[PDB]
This record gives structure tokens, sequence and C-alpha cells, in this order.
């Protein structure tokens, strides 16, 4: 199911999640219309995409693969194609920067026999800072603004 | 700490291995078809001896009888643990001191106990103690023989519903059209996919496709048990649950298996 | 010009439409697995009456006999020609002598039985240069209706057959308006002749037909065979107009595109 995603800053920038990625620029005819900036297509079977909430570097999308790697394409070079994966693969349903604290990327994944589903990353492969939730589908996720 | 009754009638069969090009359609229909069956419980398992599927009333009626089809006479209740760990020192070992026959189904996304329909009340006798039994009654639950080691590696699989028609060929080539025992477990529950395949066999299948363990982890057997439709599982989940080893355990129709990781392949030898 | 007689030796079975569940294995071996059958000539036709299945000799070992399956005698060779509704099919059927072609996507397929090659040589021996294949060529000496049904002829690269074989499978084992579908792989070659309704079930981009849409129309004749097809060969032989020529065991076949139904349908009434 595509998606719309509004920037956290940029007013006037949207990525449209598609099969592939497409972020475009509210100046197709929106109403208003909207040219094309970008486009990536190197992340195949996207399944969960959500905005990095810190300014540096705009335009960086957790694009959580079927596989449940989280790939954080950039729509500090460091965070750039960064390929967090679970200790077992499985689908990636719901991602979820903390607004406190926008390093985290909590993921949410399907069942499995003994893997925590709902694993709190770290921005900073790699292991998860928290792993909360086992055997179980996180199917959902929102961090709470308080 | 919370078990629950699955509303699943489950009839085990055991289509011997001449046998299977007479139930290809029916077994092609509940594999790949989900949308042309109204079953919500499959289980295919392939070994040498005979082919064992788990498919519950519904799913049973399009199976057509043959004299190639051996049917358990009684009725399976499929009991699944919830979290709300280590089911074969609470629920298999507690069953089998009560003298009850069980075939476990592990899946890659959790682990089945199948009881059978007559034995129900004695279930509840033993397992009330540690464990708060739930039916699942309209969608919401409502309270109540040596052994041997083929060399052979497996490995656990899962795959998306959306990716399975994708690999259909060479599922149905592996399926149907092929020291070292030959293996293929297949279960596709409430729209969960769990495939137990030996690692050759990996080769055929798409790397991408295929999702598990992130880092090519391989499983090792343990194969056991003998004569056809407990003790098979008992006489090997109990003394795993009294070493305290996770095993991935999957009954068939004769014979008992219990997967096992690489790593401790020699220690699960050296308890039995 | 050069009539080449294929090596293949076909012969022609009928399934009924209840047993198709029994053969849904080795159909399935033949249509998807080539590496699991050495099958050079397969056909399938899903029409009303029965299944009809054109395979040859090595194909045919793998179909177990049932009371569902109705073999037809004397095995069929394949006359290819190197537009033939005058030239191969009316002289043939002059000297009473039956035929079942099997039209592809790629080029049209003449069966005569083989108790019969003499005649068709005979017939034949004036019109065309006939060949004989033994890897190189080798110089030899009933009423009408038209169902409103709009028929797609497509080929399919044999790479992409998996990729669309749950859907096909589902539609030829798991399922006016005649209801027709006829598959064929012959040589390599993947000729689907279907339904418009059921196109839009498989993809758009991986079936390959004419780049106009080009629905075609469809009419049937008969009513065990074992030369109807005469009856529509020689009428539209004499009107010249291009068809996809379909035999079955019962029926026989002739598509024609939809721009030209009415003058097909106007010369066969008469």
């Amino acid at each position: 199911k595509p998606d719309i995603l509004w920037a956290p800053h940029h007013v006037d920038r949207f990525v449209v999640c598609d099969s592939e990625l497409s972020l475009y620029h509210v100046e197709l005819r929106l109403s208003s219309a909207a040219t094309l900036l970008s486009i990536n297509s190197d992340t195949p079977y996207m399944k969960c995409v959500a905005w990095y909430l810190n300014y540096d570097p705009e335009c960086l999308l957790a694009v959580g693969q079927a596989n449940g790697r989280v790939v954080l394409t950039s729509l500090f070079k460091d965070l750039i194609g960064k390929e967090f994966v679970p200790k077992h693969a499985r689908q990636c349903n719901t991602l979820a920067w903390n607004p406190l604290d926008s390093n985290w990327l909590a993921a949410g994944l399907d069942k499995h026999r003994a893997d925590f589903s709902v694993l709190i990353w770290d921005i900073c492969v790699t292991k998860p800072l928290y792993e909360l939730g086992q055997n179980d589908a996180c199917l959902s996720l929102c961090w709470l603004p308080r | 700490m919370e078990l629950h009754i699955l509303e699943h009638r489950v009839r085990v069969l055991s289509v011997a291995r001449p046998g299977l090009w007479l139930y290809t359609h029916p077994l092609i229909k509940l594999l790949f078809l989900p949308r042309r069956s109204r079953c919500k419980f499959f289980s295919l398992t392939e070994t040498p001896e005979d082919y064992t599927l788990m498919v519950d009333e519904e799913g049973f009626k399009e199976l057509p009888p043959s004299e190639f089809l051996q049917v358990a006479e009684a009725t399976w209740l499929v009991l699944n643990v919830s979290s709300h760990t280590k089911i074969a020192r609470s629920v298999i070992a507690p069953l089998a001191e009560h003298h009850v026959a069980v075939l476990m189904l592990s899946t890659y996304q959790t682990d089945f106990i199948l009881v059978r329909e007559q034995d129900l009340s004695v279930v509840i006798h033993t397992l009330a103690q540690e464990f708060d039994i739930y039916r699942e009654v309209g969608g919401e639950p409502v309270p109540v023989h040596p052994i041997q080691s083929p060399q052979n590696r497996f490995c656990v699989l899962t795959l998306d519903p959306e990716t399975l028609p994708a690999i259909a060929t060479t599922l149905i080539d592996v399926l149907f059209y092929s020291s070292s025992i030959t293996f293929f477990a297949f279960s596709l529950i409430e729209g969960y996919i769990s495939i137990v395949m030996d690692a050759e066999t990996q080769k055929k299948f798409p790397s991408d496709l295929l999702l598990t363990s992130s880092s090519g982890e391989l499983w090792r057997m343990v194969r056991i048990g003998g004569q056809p439709l407990c003790g098979i599982v008992a006489q090997i989940a109990g003394p795993l649950a009294a070493a305290d080893i996770s095993a991935y355990y999957i009954s068939t129709f004769n014979f008992a298996h219990a997967l096992v990781p690489e790593d401790g392949i020699g220690s699960v030898i050296e308890v039995l």
C-alpha cells in the first residue's frame, strides 16, 4: 500500500512511499505542483518508512524491508545505508523514532519462536539496545510524547 | 504462563510415498492457493517412510480417501502456549507422566502441541496446576526406540505469503518431483509459513526469499521413535527437557523428530 | 512450399472434467517443469465437454489409465508448413483423411494418423516438397455456434513461466460463455488461448500478444471423432480468412479476429 509521509521539517517537501521511494517538492499537479527531487529503488520490498526526526542529516528514511532489515536510506554520512538486522529474519511491521531522543528507531517485527519482536535499536549490522516483547508481533508502535 | 486450546479439529493423515501423485491436486490447493480453500491449519512433513499431513476437518474434506492413505482414528486439538518458552518441561513431560500421547509441531513462529480430543479431560487435569487453560471459542478466549542422527544440515524457514507464488515452481519440484535422510516440513498455519528443509535444498530457492536467523545458522536432527500413531516424543522431549535443551520438534505419523542447533548436536546426542 | 513432417509421434487423449484432479501431477510436470520431462510436444485444451491432450510418446507414458481417460487409437504424426486452409487441410479433406489442427502462436500444426501417412503424401506431393525428419531434413518420395467470448492468443517467455505458475494452475485445475482455454508447449514455444476476462487475472506485462488489443472471436463445430475440421476449413478457405484451428477430441474450433467475425459467420451460415 502506497503511503505519503510529510517530512518533520522542510515544509515544502514530502515523500510518497511506494514500490520505489520518491521525494517530491510542493511548488504532477498537487493542487500547486509537485517536482520530483530524488528517487531511491535500492530497498525493495519496503513495508515501513519513518522520517529521521533530527535535522541533520535531512531526508533520512528508515526503510523497513520485508526481511526485517532496516535500511537508513537517504532519500553525518555515517548514518547512510545502515543495515540494522534482527536476530532472526521476519517482517518489519511498524517503525517509530522517539521524539524525545531521535536516535533510537523503535522497530516492530513479526512473530518468532524465541526472538524479541519490538526491538529498540541505536542509530549512533548492529545489536538492539533494548529488546522488549517476546514470541509476539508488534503490529504498531507509538512513542509517548510526554 | 497461559495456554490456549485453539479452534482447530485436526486429523493426522499419513500419505504413502507412492501415493503422493493422487493427492497432488488437493495438496497444491492447500499449499499454494489459500483463497481456494477454507483450511486454516496445514502441516506437511516429508519423511522417507511416508508423508505426514496435519490438516483440520475443513481441509480434510478435500482429501479423497484411497488405499494409499492412513488416517488417525481420533481428532487432535491444537494447544498453544502463550507468553502472557520451554514447553518440553511443562507440557510434554507432565502429559507423558499422565500417559497422554502428543504430536508436537513446532513452527518458525510458535510451537504447537496436539492432543487427542478423547484425552482433553486428562490434559486439563494435568496442565491446570502450571498453566491457566484457555479455549478459543468464537474468536475469543474462554476459560475452561533407538535414536538416529542423520548428517545432513537443516534450516527452519519462513516465507512472505505474497512471495510464495514467486518460488512456487521450485517448491512443487522439491515436494512432488524428487547417515543422510530426506526431510521436508511445510506448515501454513493461520497465514504463517514455516519450512524445514535440508541445506542442500536451500540452494535451489533464492536467498532473498528465505528469511531466517540473518547468519545462515543450520539445525541438526535426532529422529527417533517407531511404530505409527506418544513415547515417540516423550522418549526424547522428556530427556531433553531434563537436560534443559531447546529443540524444534516435528512429530509425524509413525516417527518423531527434534531439530537442534548444529553447535549443540553433539550434546543432544550425548544426552540420549 | 515445404511440408516438414516433425519427429513427434503425438497420441491424442481425452480427459473427463471430473477426472482432471487425478492427472494434476503429470500435467503440472509437463506444463511447468521442462527439466523433469522429456516431452517435446504437449497440448491441453479446456473445452466444456472434456479436456483434450495431445502429447507425444514420451509424455504419454506419464499418464496412468483410468475411467476418466479416453485415448484415441493410432499415433498422429505432425505436419508443419515452412493461408494453409486451401493448401493442406482442404485437399486432405477431399481425400477423406482425418486431421487435427493445433494452431499455435508460432506456427500452424497439422496432425494426421500414421496409418494415413501414405495418403497424405499422395495428396500433398503435387503442392509441397514433403520432407521427413529423422535431426536433419530427409526428402521423402453440423450446427454452428459462436460464443460471445472475446479470446486472446498469447505467448510466454519460458523464463517468466514460473512467475505466473500459480495463476495458471488456478485457472487450469481450480475453476455464449463457452469457457475455452488451450495451452500448448511445442519445441520450447508456448502458445496460450484464453478468454479476455481471464487475462485480467494475469499480469499484462508478462503476456505477449498484438500491441493493439486484437481480441478474437470463436466458432465451434461437432458433437468421439476417432475429420470434422473440414466443415470449417473448406468454406473458410473459400472465404480466404486466416484463423486459428484448434481441434479437440470432440469439438473443433476456428478463432477469427473480432473485426472479421461477421464475414466468417455469414460465409459459414450458407
